[PDB]
């Protein structure tokens, strides 16, 4: 229910997920300029080039 | 003006790459975007900010094939793993377009 | 004739041009001629072994 929601190498920040959500994700991919990490709540569907991870603990998406 | 404030308003023909879902043609709705940004500078040297929450369609010429349902502009901040405190900015305008399905109903269906 | 005109009529959907209305009128009239000719032939080929 509590996840990390910061991006890339930004200082750490957290959020409270919606009631009934139990997960936390971590998307990583590279564009023309560099590497982007997207942390949030849930477990989404990603296109076939992204390194997606999902964890059902707490603050475990860093 | 004498304070140095500059207002420049040039014309442009924009040709944007818009994905076209055709599942429901000729009764289809499209979401077309226009991503704008500074090419060689980052948000610490040249910052951009939208003028209004949504495009200006006060002098918009009605189409004949499309109806404007909604339009908005969103500004994004992007950070990369390499550079921890350098943001890359872009304003993205979207236009939700509904097609008028009379020509294709009378000519094909 | 519809094919002939397919490349010369404006592609706008605020109204239908009178020429396309005329073509659809003639097309539906021909269709109904076909239907009623089928009906006439059906009546003509009836006999007591099949119909009273
Ligand atoms: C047609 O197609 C269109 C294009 O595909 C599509 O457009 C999309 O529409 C949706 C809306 O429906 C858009 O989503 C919104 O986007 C907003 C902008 O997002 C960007 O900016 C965010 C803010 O960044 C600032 O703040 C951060 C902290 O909050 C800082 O970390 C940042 O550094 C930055 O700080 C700067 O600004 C601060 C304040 O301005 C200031 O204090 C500070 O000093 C500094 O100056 C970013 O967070 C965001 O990044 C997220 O998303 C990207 C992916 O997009 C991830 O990679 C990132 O990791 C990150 O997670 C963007 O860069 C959002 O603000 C807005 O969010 C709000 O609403 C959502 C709803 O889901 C909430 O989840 C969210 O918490 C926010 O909630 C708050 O506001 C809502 C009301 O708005 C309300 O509930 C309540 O008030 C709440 O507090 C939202 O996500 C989307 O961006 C569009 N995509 C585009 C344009 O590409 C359109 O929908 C389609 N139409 C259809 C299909 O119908």
């Amino acid at each position: 229910r509590i996840c990390f929601n910061h991006q890339s190498s930004q200082p750490q920040t957290t959020k409270t997920c919606s009631p009934g959500e139990s997960s936390c994700y971590n998307k990583q991919w590279s564009d023309f300029r560099g590497t982007i990490i997207e942390r949030g709540c849930g477990c989404p569907t990603v296109k076939p080039g992204i390194k997606l991870s999902c964890c059902e603990s707490e603050v475990c998406n860093n | 003006d004498y304070t140095g404030k500059i207002m420049w308003t040039p014309p442009a023909i924009f040709k944007s790459y818009c994905e076209i879902i055709v599942t429901h043609f000729p009764f289809d709705q499209q979401n077309c975007t226009m991503k704008l940004g500074i090419w060689t500078y980052d948000g610490t040297k040249v910052s951009i900010s939208p003028e209004s929450d949504r495009p200006d369609l006060s002098t918009f010429m009605e189409s004949g094939e499309w109806v404007m349902k909604d339009y908005r502009g969103w500004k994004h901040w992007v950070y990369y793993t390499c550079c921890p405190d350098t943001p890359y900015l872009d304003i993205t305008y979207h236009f939700i377009m509904q097609r008028i399905p009379l020509y294709f109903v009378v000519n094909v269906i | 004739f519809l094919l002939l005109l397919a490349d010369k009529v404006p592609e706008t959907s605020l109204s239908v041009p009178i020429i396309i209305r005329y073509l659809m009128f003639i097309m539906i009239l021909v269709a109904f001629s076909v239907i009623l000719s089928v009906v006439v032939l059906n009546l003509h080929h009836r006999s007591p072994n099949t119909h009273t």
